């Protein structure tokens, strides 16, 4: 069975970088599909962030193409998300998801991660 | 392999033809034909069996001639090249119910009723298997067994799921010699007749 | 031989030809008997050391004949065009797809098309008719090699000090076994014609369905089991073919100073391990590719090869030394 | 006249061996229907059936009826 | 950037009646539209992909009609409970975009 | 070439048709089957291939029913991987037609085809 | 037909010539007989049925 396990700082100070990590098991990142990042803003509204294909090709949302960096670690079988210089607008619950591609049905995200609630705040948290 | 996949082992009935010195019971053969004609013929062909082969085995010459003449066969076209039919003769082969395979599958929900000219030799079990399949249909499949709509449960059939429903029922046929036409009596008669068709 | 007419033509022989069922049952059962007698002929050889000098040429021609006979029997089985015929033809011709590069090309050439079809059955009949005459010719070469050295004997020593003429003695002794052979064969032909066969071959070949009940002819099972024991395509066919070729190694791996097993306790014992292991390999052949059987087949396959390459040379060497120290007082 | 084979099977279903065999099956048939009533049965993959029990019973009846049936037929 | 607008954005109904949500896009998308179920507990699964295809595990009581620019997601009942926000996305070209959402509360 | 009416083919059922003398397997895969197919780890395959490289439409698995070992036709809905089982030498294929166990070295070969409404054309 | 190709006509010319004739096709799903336009693999049709 395929599984996506998310982890990472669920609170980042404005201006700092957001670093989330999605751990995939049961399937291989390099095998063949697309590994995405998506966010649910406070008030129900989904936005596609971007992805990294099995080869290494990056395709981001032009809305965030200048701040994000979706990398991966083939040896650990997991991909990451990095959103530089965050604003309170970046506050949302982030979800990593695998999207499969078939030439007739197109794309479809079948495996979603647990989800990580991130909050841009000047509040202090024990590292 | 699981018992279901193998199929239930067909037991050893006391066929009168079993044994080095034993011939067939020609009375049983004559009855089996009747059963084949009135119950099996509607779905199963007997292509390798010619009318003439019945004469002197289970029927007289005149009897076979009459049965044969009840069917239509293609004849040589007339003087203008028009196709024309003809009644059957001793040299013809017993006719099947369908003109082709497509038609055969249509009348049986996709399945193809196999020819029975060699069915006795074409199955592990021979007579024992045939008879056991024809008389071994439960009324309901064992608990927990999912039967795909269009199937019927029979333990002797490998996989247990057979596309042929039970067709033999008590007194469904009226034997000429007045023999109690029970389901097992009929299975014993067709099977004997089918063994002769094969050998 | 037409693929559309083959099966029915055999049925025509079975029903319409006077005494035609006797011809077919004799031919069919005759094939099995041919193999049972050949296995005993070969076994007799291993046992009495008939393969060793000066009879190696005799043995090598024999191995050649064995292969030819197997190919013939295979071609014959294909001509009936039953369900076993079709699939047997497919599997066996495909055995050659293991050859690197030219592999699939040879298969296409043997088939004469996209799959086992008309061109295949027709050529297989033509070749089935041809090989038996090649075998007859090899049998002459076999007899020629036998003649210059004569037969060996159960004592494994020279027969030159006491010979008796072939005529009367062995002409009439051979007659004894001829009648016995005919008696047993008649028993099958008339009373159990299809015991050694397969029911599936009474079903016309179907290019779209391989029956789950598919099993090779009994005489090929041991070799079939050897092939299945290797979880690799190429290595599987090579091992199976090596199983026949390793018979050529016996003249060199038999280190014994005496010919035959008559006076050899260890060799007599291991010889029967070999015989029953061969029989077991055949039994595994008739079973499904399932847990206990797969391991048993692999170990039995190993024993089969170990016999010629390891057991015989070790045991024969040991016995050489046993015969020596067991009497020589020094 | 009723089917001779059906009679013989009915007779043997009533021997001690027969009753124990039908009991074993019926015991299985109950466990199964109760399994089908349970929540989420459709998605188990490890579903139980009673073919083995049924085969054991049918095998017993066959072994008894086979050598007798044809003496009761024409 | 293609934009989708679901309707009726946030609806309600009783356990039993057949509800019917629907999406709409600016441009013409072939049939490249997927539907997602978003449980209140933060869990999100795929429901329907490529207009009508059902994903593994989703009940037959989930239809998916549509073409060109109009799409729908019909049901039959809510047993045990399908109370969650339903989204819809497109994918004929990047970037992909989701709908406004459609809560399905019971009252 | 040859056509096949996909409108006829029910849910989880197989259909075998003849094309160039070789059999062509076509299955109308169920949602669960489609998932099982794209959810397998490559490392568990001697002949690594994604379900996506084998089918144009997840709903229709179309392939040549020729065991890549020695030619026999695999039996449908059999074997230990919810796919096909070859009776000849024990080769099991999964719901995507990939080789999972046995002497066969390759996944069932995918032939050239095109869709056209309610029917498909193989060849 | 296919033998005319590369000898006296092109692939297209023969294909078109053959398609002007009908031949017995494989029967439909119901088992009823059906016709089809000729192809390169067919033989030049004769004028009489018998
Ligand atoms: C490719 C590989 C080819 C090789 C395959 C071999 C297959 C096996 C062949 C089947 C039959 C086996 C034949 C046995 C071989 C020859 C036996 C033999 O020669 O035995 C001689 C032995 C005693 O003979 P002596 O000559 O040594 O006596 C001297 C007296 N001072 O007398 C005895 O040992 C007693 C006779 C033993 C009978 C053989 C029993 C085994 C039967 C197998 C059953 C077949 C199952 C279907
Ligand atoms: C008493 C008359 C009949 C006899 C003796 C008979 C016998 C048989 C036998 C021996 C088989 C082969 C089973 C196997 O493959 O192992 C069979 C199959 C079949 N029969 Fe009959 N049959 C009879 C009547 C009928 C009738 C009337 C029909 C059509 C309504 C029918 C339809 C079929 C079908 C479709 C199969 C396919 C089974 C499968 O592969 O699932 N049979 N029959
Ligand atoms: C034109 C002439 C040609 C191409 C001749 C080719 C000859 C090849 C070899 O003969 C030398 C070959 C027959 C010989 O291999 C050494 C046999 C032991 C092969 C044994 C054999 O049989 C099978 C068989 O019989 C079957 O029947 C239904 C089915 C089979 O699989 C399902 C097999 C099979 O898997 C094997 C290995
Ligand atoms: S042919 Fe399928 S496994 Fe050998």
């Amino acid at each position: 069975e395929v599984k996506l396990q998310e982890s990472g700082a669920g609170l980042v100070q404005p201006s700092q970088s957001l670093s989330l990590t999605c751990s995939v098991t049961g399937y291989s990142i390099t095998s063949g599909y697309y590994w995405n990042w998506i966010r649910l803003f406070p008030g129900n509204k989904l936005e596609w962030v971007g992805y990294i294909s099995n080869v290494g090709d990056n395709n981001y949302n032009p809305s965030l193409k200048d701040r994000l960096s979706i990398t991966r670690d083939t040896s650990k079988n997991q991909f990451f998300l990095k959103l530089n210089s965050v604003t309170t607008e970046d506050t949302a619950t982030y979800y990593c998801a695998r999207s499969e591609y078939y030439s007739v049905t197109g794309y479809a995200m079948d495996y979603w991660g647990q989800g990580t609630t991130v909050t841009v705040s000047s509040a202090w948290r024990h590292p | 392999m699981t018992a279901a996949e193998h199929g239930l082992h067909a037991p050893a009935y006391a066929w009168s033809h079993n044994g080095p010195f034993e011939t067939f019971d020609h009375a049983s053969i004559r009855r089996g034909y009747q059963v084949y004609r009135e119950v099996c013929a509607a779905c199963h062909s007997l292509d390798r069996v010619a009318w003439r082969t019945l004469v002197g085995v289970s029927h007289t010459n005149e009897e076979v001639r009459n049965m044969a003449e009840e069917f239509e066969y293609d004849d040589e076209p007339d003087e203008q090249g028009n196709p024309k039919k003809r009644p059957g003769k001793l040299s013809d082969y017993i006719p099947g119910p369908y003109p082709n395979e497509q038609a055969a599958r249509a009348a049986n929900q996709g399945a193809l009723p196999p020819d029975l000219s060699l069915i006795v030799k074409a199955r592990h079990g021979g007579c024992d298997y045939i008879f056991s399949l024809l008389t071994g249909y439960p009324d309901e499949p064992p608990a927990g067994v999912a039967l795909p709509p269009g199937s019927n449960y029979n333990p002797y059939f490998p996989g247990g799921s057979i596309a042929m429903a039970r067709v033999l029922f008590d007194d469904m046929v009226e034997y000429e010699d007045g023999t109690p036409a029970t389901t097992s009596q009929m299975a014993k008669d067709v099977t004997t007749f089918l063994n002769w068709c094969a050998e | 031989s037409n693929i559309e007419l083959a099966f029915s033509s055999v049925e025509h022989i079975m029903r319409d030809v006077h005494n035609g069922y006797i011809l077919r049952y004799l031919h069919a059962n005759g094939a099995s008997f041919f193999f049972m007698v050949m296995f005993m002929h070969m076994a007799k050889g291993l046992y009495y050391g008939s393969y060793r000098s000066p009879r190696v040429t005799l043995w090598n021609v024999g191995v050649i004949i064995f292969i030819l006979t197997i190919a013939t029997a295979f071609l014959g089985y294909c001509c009936v065009y039953g369900q076993m015929s079709h699939w047997g033809a497919t599997v066996i011709t495909n055995l050659f797809s293991a050859i690197p590069f030219v592999g699939n090309d040879i298969v296409s050439w043997l088939w004469g098309g996209f799959s086992v079809s008309n061109p295949t059955i027709q050529r297989f009949f033509a070749l089935h008719y041809l090989v038996p005459f090649i075998i007859a010719a090899m049998v002459i070469m076999h007899l020629m090699a036998l003649h210059i050295h004569g037969s060996s004997n159960p004592l494994g020593i020279t027969g030159n000090l006491d010979r008796i003429p072939m005529h009367s003695y062995f002409i009439f002794k051979d007659l004894v076994t001829v009648f016995l052979f005919m008696l047993i064969l008649a028993l099958f032909v008339f009373y159990s014609p299809n015991t050694l066969g397969h029911p599936d071959n009474y079903i016309p070949g179907n290019p779209l369905v391989t029956p789950a009940s598919i099993v090779p002819e009994w005489y090929l099972l041991p070799f079939y089991a050897i092939l299945r024991s290797i979880p690799d395509k190429l290595l599987g066919v090579i091992t199976m073919f090596a199983a026949i070729l390793v018979l050529l190694v016996l003249p060199f791996t038999d280190r014994s100073v005496v010919r035959g097993n008559t006076f050899k306790v260890l060799s007599k014992f291991f010889f029967f391990i070999f015989v029953f292991n061969f029989v077991l390999l055949g039994q595994i052949g008739a079973c499904h590719v399932e847990v206990p059987y797969v391991l048993m087949g692999q170990i039995a396959t190993f024993i089969y090869f170990a016999y010629f390459l390891i057991i015989v040379p070790v045991i024969s060497t040991i016995e050489n030394v046993l015969f020596y120290i067991g009497r020589v007082n020094k | 006249v009723t089917d001779q084979l059906e009679d013989l099977r009915e007779h043997f279903k009533n021997t001690e061996e027969g009753k124990a065999l039908v009991h074993h099956y019926e015991e299985c048939a109950e466990r199964v229907k109760i399994q089908q009533q349970q929540p989420g049965y459709a998605d188990l993959e490890h579903k139980e059936d009673c073919v083995e029990e049924f085969f054991h019973l049918q095998h017993y009846l066959d072994t008894a009826t086979a050598p007798r049936l044809f003496d009761k037929l024409k | 950037d293609i934009e989708l607008t679901q309707t009726p954005v946030s609806l309600a109904a009783s356990l039993g009646d057949r509800v019917t949500i629907s999406c709409r896009a600016s441009q013409d998308i072939n049939n490249f539209l997927n539907w997602y179920q978003q449980k209140p507990d933060g869990t999100i699964k795929l429901l329907i992909y490529y207009t009508s295809r059902l994903h593994a595990g989703v009940p037959s009581r989930f239809s998916g009609s549509g073409s060109g620019t109009d799409y729908s997601l019909t049901i039959s009942n809510l047993e045990p409970e399908d109370i969650a926000t339903y989204f819809c996305q497109h994918h004929i070209k990047f970037p992909w975009t989701f709908g406004a959402g459609t809560k399905l509360e019971i009252k | 070439k040859v056509e096949v009416n996909l409108a006829a083919i029910p849910l989880g059922k197989n259909v075998v048709v003849k094309w160039q003398g070789k059999p062509v397997f076509i299955r109308h895969r169920t949602p669960h089957e489609i998932q099982e197919a794209n959810s397998v780890d490559m490392s568990a395959l001697k002949d690594p291939q994604t379900d996506a490289d084998r089918v144009k439409d997840p709903q229709w698995l179309i392939m040549l029913g020729i065991c890549t070992h020695l030619g026999c036709v695999p039996i449908g809905e059999a074997g230990d991987f919810g796919g096909w089982f070859c009776p000849c030498h024990g080769s099991h294929y999964d719901i995507s037609g990939r080789i999972r166990k046995g002497p066969a070295p390759l996944n069932l070969e995918i032939p050239a085809y095109e869709f056209d409404g309610d029917k498909v054309i193989v060849g």
